[PDB]
DNA sequence: CTCGTGCCTGGTGTCTTGAATCC
DNA sequence: GGATTACACCCAAGACACCAGGCACGAG
RNA sequence: CCUGGUGUCUUGGGUG
């Protein structure tokens, strides 16, 4: 089953913090973020092991 | 007159003496309460009465 | 020499000119025990004189210091504090004197010392008990667990003997519960359980084949080989190092937000040092690592495969006795440091007027001073502040109500599990006792069976270092662990020193 | 900051065993002695 | 030693929760066995 | 440290004897005063610290009016006033003295 | 007018940041060092200002344009909790940050150093420079009578007795004017200066003995 | 005689990161 | 996640820190 | 010429 996780991480954009949900489809091995503010998405590969700190680790060096 | 001993007068029966023991031979003190409200909110003048 | 060094810098613009301000410290120096008067005479101090006036009886220590300017355009004798000496010891005024004079120093033939004055009370050390650093210890879990054996060790260095960190490895799944069966690791600063593929993978070994010829030594053992199979299916997608490192430093304490391009490099320190410190520290060296994490390994499943019991926690051989040496070195250091960092508080200000300051106005020796002097007057093991937490009663008032009290007294020793803690374990009188504390002596009451005394005949080691042997070892035949394969050294005995693995020998007998 | 600040130090003068929080500290180190802390145990007010 | 020096707690905490459970239990003039709440514990004392 | 009471710059006090205030000594001349004349324009007592980086975009510096000044620590708050015959002397010379006392 | 200058959403941003009490000073001095080192190069530090309010204790406030800009001005400071508390200011809030802010002869303030600390005096007059106040005092003399003083070991107050100061130990300067000890007493009044700094001029509560006496 | 430095007393205010079972 | 962990008694052994301001003494 | 106040909080060591 999908997990839909809030997290305390701040958008790498609209700067708003406390505002990016992750969600993290192991079953297709697809992880996404989201902002609840500036509505943006990013999209990630993850394992069986990954957490929001995982894919949220991998925007920061996906944007440098 | 600690926890246990209490409970051994209490068996003897000897609720007179219990009484005694932890007033009048010890910390015994009087207060004025106010017969509506129940508090200890009374102030006693007693030479003024 | 711990931290030998204090360093400034200021990028000069304000014609760029690093000023780096630097101090050095270097050679103790200890003069004899001192009474300093109000008037400002000095003496030789005397216990008798130490004991009727309530003073302590303690050495003033001094320590060079010495001062040095880079600059670049893109001292003497300071006094630190002193340092209580223990009666009869060889920096004692008593030492000498020879059985004549004694006597008109009112001291007592028969007064064999060890032990301080403080504030004109005696004062003796009481041996703390603890367990062995640098050893591995397997115990089993409790029934309503998911982990039912764990492997543990509390890393300590040679130099000092001072704690580092502490490691565990917890094997999950319980009796036909706890489905995949595999086995995580704990590391120090890192929020969450890592399992153990990933950290060989993480240290530079990452194709299954190696690994496992580092685990088991015995292809045979298919039991052994059963259980490490859901490990490796748990780790299999984190199929290289750079992957792993990472995966490391996303649950290490940090900050959020390092990136992957620094966040490895954040993780290579916690790997290098903090895991295993006193195996080593400097760079290259990986391979040393991956060999022990693997022994740990293959002895966690021995006892999961009842090949071999737990480890007896009560067993003499794993214990350590603290006694007046180490105890004041750990507690020296903690001191030493809060000296240190109010002088680097002070430069920052004394600078910024660039006046020259004159050393002994950036020393205060009521630092050290007041430091020792109340944690031997109380017994609380700490900083002031922090006296919760700390641990009480190492040191005591002296007991002189009969002679055979004192002696007891000088020969107790202190086990600190508490009142806390029912029980019999660390109460029990142990077969490994024999010889080495007495059977007979122990405390009625809260107390009994935690507090022992040292038998008769016991000693104490003082501690040597470790280097000559190595080097006996080497000449008489022991081979590096660079030229060790479980195929072809199926039989050869592996040799330990001070805990970590150095070598491999395969004729011991004649070793 | 003020207000919480206020809400704390009447919070501990009643109790100052809330769990979760660090305890309020008397300068010499130790913990303050709440009004809570003095009817509990064996040297409180009503055991003792 | 330990052993007696361990478990005389052990029995001590026992006759203290004891103790307080029973306390308030008294025999009345009627006969009965009760408690300080009047609920009826025994209709007759040790059933004799 | 001293603050100097017609532009609130925040320096040790033997730089006014020294160089003068760096951004008013054109007209408060205090490199060649007496220690009387830096005390009268510059003040050991003042209040609320402030580093200008940038003055002239720093919309802090523009709200105190140090924004056509040197970087620096400047005062919120700078207690006393320019003494009656320099604030005449100053006004010879053009200049209107805004005090900065509250 | 000072109407003009408020700030704007052109203006860049203000952000708070807890720091270790009392080290607030040291804060804005060490980001302004970093701010001057930096500027030119090819990593200048993205801050315009920064400040601290003594009314505001444990805080400093940052000017910029960026957050990033306000993590990077703090980088490394000892003095600065490593939580990531920083807070924003809404440009509502900015001018009142910045807000800089009594006495008058003949008016009663509370002395607050010295032997007389804590006693009211009225204010006769102050320096021509502006520091230092000449307050009338109730005196706490002995007359010399142990001679051969501190807040906790000083005397009861009693109005100056010439006569008292004749007979047991005194300058005449004028009409009711003596100067005993190289003090000055008028009327029976200590007339003395004080630093400014040195008396409360606000929320004076006189006491049950000074509604007496005065 | 004046200025500077050092010492003592009084007032105000905290923080580098570091024992075990049961319900 | 806390709360629980015998009773009474004896005795010896201890105690805030740092910074700023003011006053006094010494030297020029 | 009757009244008449000397500490606390801990820690440690002991007794049954
Ligand atoms: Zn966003
Ligand atoms: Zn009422
Ligand atoms: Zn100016």
């Amino acid at each position: 089953i999908k997990q839909k996780l809030e997290t305390q991480f701040t958008c790498l954009f609209c700067n708003h913090d406390n505002s990016v949900v992750c969600t993290l489809d192991k079953k297709n091995s697809i992880g996404l973020l989201e902002c609840k503010k500036c509505n943006l998405s990013f999209q990630a590969p993850i394992n069986s092991l990954s957490q929001p700190i995982d894919i949220y680790s991998d925007w920061i060096d996906a944007c440098e | 007159f600690g926890e246990m001993e209490r409970d051994c007068m209490i068996a003897h029966g000897a609720a007179g003496f219990l009484k005694e023991r932890l007033m009048e031979a010890s910390d015994a003190f009087r207060v004025h309460v106010c017969g509506i409200c129940g508090l200890m909110s009374v102030i006693a003048n007693l030479k003024k009465n | 020499w711990e931290e030998p060094r204090l360093i400034l810098d200021q990028p000069a613009q304000h014609d760029n000119i690093n000023k780096r301000y630097e101090i050095r410290f270097g050679k103790i120096y200890l003069s004899r025990p001192t009474m300093t008067e109000a008037d400002g005479t000095t003496h030789a101090m005397f216990p008798q004189e130490a004991r009727l006036r309530n003073l302590t009886y303690s050495s003033p220590v001094y320590l060079d210091m010495e001062k040095s300017m880079f600059t670049s355009i893109d001292g003497n004798k300071v006094h630190i504090g002193k340092v209580p000496i223990m009666l009869r010891s060889k920096f004692c005024s008593l030492r000498t004197l020879d059985e004549v004079d004694l006597y008109k120093m009112k001291e007592c033939p028969y007064d064999m010392g060890g032990y301080f004055v403080i504030n004109g009370s005696e004062k003796v050390l009481i041996a703390q008990e603890r367990s062995a650093a640098n050893i591995v210890q397997v115990f089993k879990k409790a029934a309503p667990s998911p982990i039912s054996h764990v492997a543990e060790i509390r890393s300590a260095l040679e130099k000092g003997s001072r704690l580092i960190s502490t490691m565990q490895i917890k094997l999950y799944g319980r009796e036909d519960k706890g489905t995949g069966r595999t086995i995580k690791a704990t590391l120090p600063y890192v929020k969450q359980d890592i399992p153990i593929v990933i950290v060989f993978r993480a240290l530079g070994v990452v194709p299954d084949g190696e690994i496992l010829q580092h685990i088991c030594y015995d292809e045979n053992d298919w039991q052994m080989l059963e259980m490490l199979k859901p490990c490796i299916e748990e780790g299999f997608v984190i199929q290289d190092k750079e992957v792993a490192l990472d995966f490391i430093g996303r649950r290490g304490s940090a900050a959020l937000g390092i990136r992957r391009e620094k966040r490895i490099q954040y993780a290579k320190d916690i790997l290098q040092k903090e895991l295993l410190p006193h195996i080593t520290q400097e760079e290259g060296f990986e391979t040393r690592k991956t060999f022990f994490l693997g022994y740990m390994v293959n002895r966690l499943l021995l006892c999961a495969l009842e090949r071999k019991d737990q480890d007896d926690r009560d067993h003499f051989g794993k214990k350590r006795l603290d006694l007046a040496g180490p105890l004041l070195a750990n507690l020296f250091r903690i001191l030493f440091r809060k000296l240190t960092r109010e002088i680097y508080r002070y430069m920052q200000r004394c600078i910024e007027t660039d006046r020259d300051f004159n050393l002994n106005l950036a020393v205060k020796s009521t630092t050290i001073t007041s430091g020792l002097k109340y944690s031997l007057a109380t017994g609380n093991w700490g900083e002031q502040k922090k006296a919760m937490s700390s641990r009480a009663g190492v040191s005591q008032v002296l007991n002189r109500y009969t002679y055979s009290s004192t002696l007891s007294h000088l020969r107790r020793t202190n086990t600190p599990i508490g009142r806390d803690g029912k029980l019999a374990k660390p109460r029990q009188l142990h077969n490994t006792h024999w010889g080495l504390v007495c059977p007979a002596e122990t405390p009625e009451g809260q107390a009994c069976g935690l507090v022992k005394n040292l038998s008769l005949l016991s000693g104490i080691s003082i501690g040597s270092p470790s280097e000559p042997i190595i080097n006996f070892l080497e000449e008489w035949g022991m081979e590096p662990l660079e030229d060790y394969d479980p195929a072809q050294h199926t039989k050869s005995t592996r040799i330990f020193v001070n805990g970590v693995w150095t070598g491999i020998h395969r004729d011991p007998s004649m070793l | 900051e003020v207000e919480q600040l206020l809400q704390f130090h009447v919070a501990t003068y009643m109790d100052n065993d809330i769990a979760g929080q660090p305890q309020a500290l008397q300068k010499s180190g130790r913990p303050v002695k709440a009004i809570r802390a003095r009817l509990k145990g064996k040297e409180g007010r009503l055991r003792g | 030693l330990i052993d007696t020096a361990v478990k005389t707690a052990e029995t001590g905490y026992i006759q203290r929760r004891l103790v307080k459970a029973l306390e308030d239990i008294m025999v009345h003039y009627d006969g009965t066995t009760r408690n300080s709440l009047g609920d009826i514990i025994q209709f007759l004392y040790g059933e004799d | 440290e001293r603050a100097c009471m017609l532009c609130g710059i925040v320096l040790p006090g033997r730089v006014f004897m020294q160089n003068g205030c760096p951004n008013c000594d054109s007209v408060l001349n205090l490199r060649d005063s007496d220690q009387a004349t830096v005390n009268e324009c510059t003040s050991s007592s003042f209040e609320g610290l402030v580093a200008v980086g940038d003055n002239e975009h720093s919309w802090v510096a523009k709200w105190l009016r140090v924004d056509r000044f040197q970087p620096g620590l400047y005062a919120v708050r700078v207690d006393g006033r320019l003494p009656s015959d320099i604030v005449a002397a100053l006004e010879q010379y053009g200049v209107y003295y805004r005090p900065r006392d509250g | 007018p000072q109407r003009l200058l408020i700030p704007t959403v052109d203006d860049p941003g203000i952000w708070g940041v807890k720091v270790r009490l009392g080290k607030e000073k040291d804060v804005v001095r060490q980001i302004l060092k970093k701010k001057l080192a930096r500027e030119g190069t090819k990593n200048p530090l993205e801050i315009y200002s920064a400040f601290q309010r003594d009314s505001f204790k444990g805080h400093v406030y940052i000017e910029a344009r960026k957050a990033e800009a306000i993590n990077d001005a703090l980088k490394g400071n000892v003095n600065v909790f490593s939580n990531n508390s920083k807070f924003l200011v809404g440009i509502v809030e900015y001018k009142d940050l910045l807000r800089p802010v009594k006495l008058t002869r003949g008016s009663y303030v509370r002395v607050k150093n010295g032997k007389f600390k804590g006693d009211l005096a009225q204010v006769d007059e102050v320096l021509e420079n502006g520091l230092e106040a000449r307050l009338k005092l109730v005196p706490r003399l002995d007359y010399g009578k142990d001679l051969s003083y501190t807040s906790k070991f000083r005397p009861a107050q009693r109005l100056f007795s010439e006569a008292e100061a004749r007979v047991h130990e005194i300058r005449r300067d004028r009409d009711g004017f003596v100067t005993y000890g190289g003090e000055e007493y008028y009327e029976g009044f200590l007339y003395k200066t004080f630093r400014l700094q040195n008396l409360i001029v606000n929320s004076i509560n006189p006491t049950l003995n000074e509604l007496s006496l005065f």
